[PDB]
RNA sequence: CAACGUGUUUGGAACCCUGAACAGACUGCCGGUGAUAAGCCGGAGGAAGGUGAGGAUGACGUCAAGUCAUCAUGCCCCUUAUGCCCUGGGCGACACACGUGCUACAAUGGCCGGGACAAAGGGUCGCGAUCCCGCGAGGGUGAGCUAACCCCAAAAACCCGUCCUCAGUUCGGAUUGCAGGCUGCAACUCGCCUGCAUGAAGCCGGAAUCGCUAGUAAUCGCCGGUCAGCCAUACGGCGGUGAAUU
């Protein structure tokens, strides 16, 4: 896409690995409500201040071009780029079968 | 296109008849062949309960009174549309016969399809109901225009 | 029919689970009809 | 039903589309078994299916003469019955091959090309197309 | 027969006939064939009067014909009070499970 | 419109290049690694021979992973032009390629091979007509020059398509010349093609070379 | 299970409901709940462009805030 | 198509349409296919403009009119003129010949 | 006692690589279970063909993961050194399990 | 495939299947027709007979067709902005119009109970078997599986019984209310799903119009992709039953 949005996904990924295990391992302890049910509402206050470290906000664009849509996830590439890395003998095993 | 490869037509499942198997294929609606099978053999077990002859006899004698010998083919010459009648073949008259018989059998209400096909079937066996009247109204139209060819 | 999501055929069409289309037929069922005699 | 055989003496194979069927054809009476059920209760009443099972033996008129308990899976019931039928035909070939001339003259040793065509992209059911106006 | 306030069903099969009542609970129709152990397949004809008493009591046990009309329209005068988007789309009779209304909203466009 | 030959013939007579066999998340990461290696080699030789005189013509970059060791073969036609003469070319290649793979510190052997006849290899010949055509030389002189330049160097059949905006125009054209058999449909036939984009001053040109061998 | 509150709105509760009552005070973050310690306060809900003053009764309790503020200025001769 | 006629459908591409434009459309197209006695189903009049002071190329106004009639097929006419009004009058003439082709071919 | 798995995208490489591994394993030691071909993990992908709007006429290509199980019976020291002697195949993924 | 009673415990490679190589079908043989030929019609053999079936495949070219929002780029233009970051909206509005699909309008039907048989896929941040709680969506516990092992996963139409057996109905399920659950910082605008409540229109459709020549049409389910979850009734596939007509 644009040059900004690739680095949007980059810096959003840096905020993911910044305190991924810390904040979501905290949520591993919040949802464990065996000890208490009514309290910890404020402790959702401590859930709050990661904002772009929400993994719901993290996309997966095509790394070679950057189309946010039609990313076949098992290859990491987009729709149309995936042809010319099959049609140029580049992807191994892409035997274009038309059974 | 030239032609169709000749034909393959098997006989009835339990009576070994090429007509009644044709009728069980025509009562078939979307693949439910065991149910159409069920409707036809409940109609035969119904027809043994109404009268006491062979169901081949009341069936074939019924469809003799539905089959037309001639029908209207609205043809064209020079842009002029003649309603000229052309003599229909035999197995074509079979397919049209159980066609009108079956669709007219899907109109008479009251009870399940065994009673419906039974009632319109004996009406074909007595010259009443609607299938043989449909034979007449498609038969008295080609009779009405013999002034063409 | 198939949109009738309060039925079994409707939940089978919707790819969901409720009373009428159960998992583990021992477990989970609506009220049972009693025509009797 | 018990009373096993555990061998492969006079076998026959058959396969309609996803429905395979292996048969063993024992010189018996006729109480014959699809996998571990009766023929009536497995072929689910009497449609044409049971009659396709009864077709090759009644071609030679060997209804009393044999007992063909069948091991079969895959596919649905009609094609499984057809694969039973051609299993009977290839089994009868492998006992008394002089029955080639009655069996092959009818359509019993052949195999139909019944195979579901694949969806073709831009269509809906390998021939069904979306309408346009 | 006649059931609780004014409403009643025809002379048909009993489960279906209780379905003909204004506003009963169909799962509790099925429970009213189970707690009372009423014979559902038998019609509304051939019912003992003790079974009719048990039916009228158990139908008093849950909210019904006029009562649910009253409370739902209480949530409709509630749905006049406090200026909500549901209420604003009922001043203008839209749909509030939210279809895309760029086309085809004719449960309410009429 | 027409399918491209190196895509079409992949089951037989044409082999893949990035020849390493893996699992899905590791497939995406291995494809990352492949693309950065081809980037570093292409950008490397383009820089360190842009300062040098002529064109290089690197056709294939095969990447193979037997063990934790990566064989990289480079198929250029003029391999003497690359090295700094003891071996220091391929040594500095190995430095900058080691710069972007050292997740698991696994060894890699960058080799280099010769094209048998460099005019007969459509990426190299497409680079030649790219270079001369990027200079101010007409389509006809340069394109016929590529044809007789090819047929002196033993090629069965050839097709050259040069796309729009030839010498001075504001209407795009296509100009293709063929000699001999180029059967694009025959699956056994072993046609190798290239599709190079020339980035000129008054526009973009497209060269597409099919070679039937 | 747990209603959801924006924490600056919680600090608006902890600022006005601890010291003294007040007025129109602005919030973003439309998705918050009612929280019956907010009744009588006027909350300014963002509607796409501006902030609206909406008085909060005890009848409005058990919902979220932007049901009260419409976002589309459809006057409408459609 | 003011009343009783085929159903009118406009398309405006690169063009803010006015009163005089679509008024001239329904009056010239509609009132020149007003002596019709045709139950044509649908008229799609797609009225795009291009070039000149808008972009690169000469000043163009290009109309396509398509009639999805019952009466022996579908027809379309695209003309490109210096003004909107010359476009729509010119397509109006073309569709007069195409409809007289249809009506006159229904003979005998 | 050892099971090695051979997965690839290429049939002459598993054919020739498993060919020579079976060759060396037979000529260096005793009886060894043959290569059983266990079936093809093959999977398909539909790629929207044209860049812009052409929803029909797409390009669905399929990747084929061939695999053979091959089992060597008895771990002998020069046989383990025979198998670990051969770091031969070009890409074919080999795995070890009991 | 077989035994032991509900394993890796024993045999066998004999069926099936997997998957590499080979063979086969080429008007090859026969008859007859045709300038002797191309062929054409039939017959035998054969699993298959005249492109066996389906696919991939798409010449020179057209529409100066579509794409400068996949990507690359000539030229032009903006540059303390036509660039960039963040929160809320919006792409989901709604008098109407056009198009494609799904559900239906019922007794070949609908419901309930009990029975029966698939294929192809997907899955180690996952798929999640078992047991318990809950009417349920779901919660916990988490054995087994890097996949021919395990799980998703119950296939459904179909068969056998009970009811309605002609009604706007036990057809149909729209819309709305109350109460929940899940995902995720967050579910109001704008997610899905469960439990109850309501039961709209709709009795096979005017003018016109579309798909299909056989395992096809019609019909019944299952899976995948993207994906935290979903708007999917779509798309890409896969089986089941399975025609009529030329």
């Amino acid at each position: 896409a644009r040059k900004s949005l690739i680095q949007r996904e980059k810096k959003r990924r840096n905020l993911e690995q910044k305190y991924h295990l810390i904040r979501r391992s905290s949520k591993q302890e919040i949802r464990k409500v065996t000890s208490l049910s009514d309290k910890w509402e404020i402790h959702g206050k401590l859930q709050s201040p990661p904002r772009n470290s929400a993994p719901a906000r993290l996309h997966r664009r095509c790394f070679l071009t950057g189309r946010p849509r039609a990313n076949i996830r098992d290859f990491g590439l987009s729709g149309h780029i995936l042809r010319e890395m099959v049609h140029t003998c580049l992807l191994p095993g892409a035997t274009r079968s038309s059974w | 296109r030239g032609t169709v490869e000749e034909k393959t037509a098997k006989s009835d499942p339990i009576y070994r008849n090429r007509l009644v198997n044709m009728l069980v294929n025509r009562i078939l609606k979307h693949g439910k062949k065991s149910l159409a099978y069920q409707i036809l053999y409940r109609a035969v077990k119904k027809i043994q309960q109404k009268t006491e002859t062979n169901p081949l006899s009341v069936l074939r004698q019924a469809i003799r009174g539905v089959t037309p010998d001639i029908a209207v083919k609205a043809r064209r010459v020079g842009g002029s549309t003649h309603q000229v009648p052309i003599e229909i073949g035999s197995t074509q008259g079979k397919a049209l016969a159980i066609r009108w018989l079956l669709g007219a059998a899907r109109k008479r209400p009251g009870r399940n399809m065994a009673f419906k096909l039974s009632s319109e079937l004996v009406d074909a066996a007595k010259g009443s109901g609607d299938a043989v009247r449909k034979k007449e109204e498609t038969h008295r139209m080609a009779e009405a225009n013999r002034a063409f060819a | 029919g198939r949109g009738d999501r309060k039925t079994a055929k409707g939940k089978r069409f919707n790819h969901s689970f409720g009373n009428a289309r159960p998992k583990n037929k021992n477990k989970g069922r609506g009220p049972p009809k009693a025509p009797i005699f | 039903l018990p009373g096993g055989f555990a061998a492969q003496t006079v076998i026959g194979t058959g396969r309609r589309k996803c429905a395979i069927a292996r048969v063993v054809l024992q010189e018996g009476t006729g109480k014959f078994i699809i996998n571990y059920r009766d023929a009536k209760e497995y072929l689910q009443g009497n449609p044409l299916w049971l009659q396709y099972v009864k077709t090759p033996l009644a071609t030679l008129g060997y209804e009393t003469n044999y007992d063909v308990f069948v091991k079969a899976h895959g596919g649905g019931l009609s094609g499984q019955a057809q694969a039973i039928s051609l299993g009977v035909a290839r089994a009868l070939l492998k006992v008394s091959a002089s029955h080639r001339a009655p069996l092959k003259q009818e359509g019993l040793l052949t195999r139909d090309s019944r195979i579901v065509e694949r969806k073709k992209p831009g269509l809906k059911k390998a021939r069904k197309a979306p309408q346009f106006s | 027969p006649k059931k609780g306030g004014i409403g009643h069903g025809g002379l048909q099969i009993e489960c279906i006939r209780i379905g003909g009542v204004e506003i009963p609970n169909h799962k509790r129709v099925e429970y009213s064939l189970q707690y009372i152990h009423g014979i559902g397949r038998s019609r509304s004809r051939q019912i003992l009067l003790d079974l009719n008493f048990d039916n009228k009591v158990t139908k008093d046990l849950s909210e019904e014909e006029v009562i649910i009309l009253r409370k739902e329209k209480r949530f409709n005068r509630v749905a006049i009070e406090r200026l909500k988007e549901i209420r604003c789309y009922r001043g203008i009779r839209h749909k509030l499970g939210l279809p895309v209304r760029g086309q085809r909203t004719k449960n309410n466009c009429r | 419109q027409k399918i491209n030959p190196l895509g079409f013939r992949l089951g037989t007579t044409q082999s893949h290049y990035s020849l390493w066999f893996s699992q899905p998340k590791n497939y995406a990461e291995g494809l990352q690694e492949d693309q950065k290696i081809r980037d570093c080699i292409k950008n490397y030789v383009q820089k360190n021979t842009k300062t040098s005189s002529g064109v290089e013509g690197i056709a294939r970059i095969e990447i193979q992973k037997r063990i934790d060791l990566i064989q990289v073969i480079i198929h250029m036609g003029f391999p003497k032009l690359l090295i700094e003469n003891r071996p220091q070319g391929v040594e500095d290649l190995k430095i900058n390629v080691q710069k972007e793979l050292n997740c698991v510190n696994r060894k890699l052997n960058i080799a280099i091979t010769r094209i048998a006849k460099p005019y007969g290899d459509p990426n190299i010949l497409a680079e030649f007509i790219a270079g001369q055509l990027k200079s101010r030389v007409s389509f006809r002189k340069a394109m016929k020059k590529a044809i007789e330049l090819t047929e002196q160097a033993d090629t069965k059949g050839i097709q050259i398509q040069i796309a729009g905006r030839i010498d001075g125009k504001e209407i795009a054209r296509i100009e293709w010349i063929r000699e001999g058999r180029v059967p694009l449909q025959t699956i056994r036939a072993k046609i190798d093609y290239c599709a190079y984009t020339v980035r000129t001053i008054y526009g973009v040109l497209g060269i597409k070379i099919w070679i039937f061998m | 299970k747990n209603p959801f509150v924006a924490n600056h709105l919680l600090r608006k509760i902890e600022k006005l409901n601890k010291k003294a009552e007040k007025e129109i005070i602005v919030t973003w973050s439309r998705a918050s709940t009612i929280i019956p310690t907010m009744i009588g306060h006027t909350i300014a809900i963002h509607n796409g462009r501006e902030h609206l003053p909406i008085y909060i009764t005890d009848r409005m309790v058990g919902h979220k805030l932007g049901e009260f503020a419409p976002t589309l200025n459809f006057r409408g001769h459609a | 198509g003011p009343l009783s006629s085929v159903k009118l459908i406009l398309q405006g591409r690169n063009l803010e349409v006015s009163d005089n434009v679509r008024s001239h459309v329904e009056d010239k197209v509609g009132k020149s296919v007003a002596k019709h006695s045709h139950l044509v189903r649908e008229v799609d009049v797609r009225l795009s403009a291009r070039g000149g002071d808008l972009s690169k190329g000469p000043k163009l106004r290009r109309c396509e009119v398509t009639l999805f009639t019952k009466r022996h097929g579908v027809i379309r006419a695209e003309e490109d003129a210096e003004s909107l009004y010359s476009s729509i009058d010119l397509v109006s003439s073309i569709i007069q010949r195409k409809l007289r082709k249809i009506k006159d071919k229904v003979s005998d | 006692k050892i099971r090695i798995k051979l997965r690839s995208y290429w049939v002459p490489l598993i054919e020739d690589s498993c060919k020579q591994i079976m060759d060396a394993a037979r000529t260096t030691n005793a009886k060894i279970m043959g290569p059983v071909p266990l079936p093809t993990k093959k999977r398909i992908y539909c790629v929207l063909k044209s860049p812009h709007v052409h929803k029909d006429a797409r390009f669905h290509f399929e990747i084929r993961t061939h695999q053979r199980l091959i089992d060597i019976l008895y771990p002998t020291a020069q046989t383990i050194d025979s198998l670990m002697q051969l770091d031969l195949p070009a890409g074919v993924d080999v795995e070890v399990k009991l």
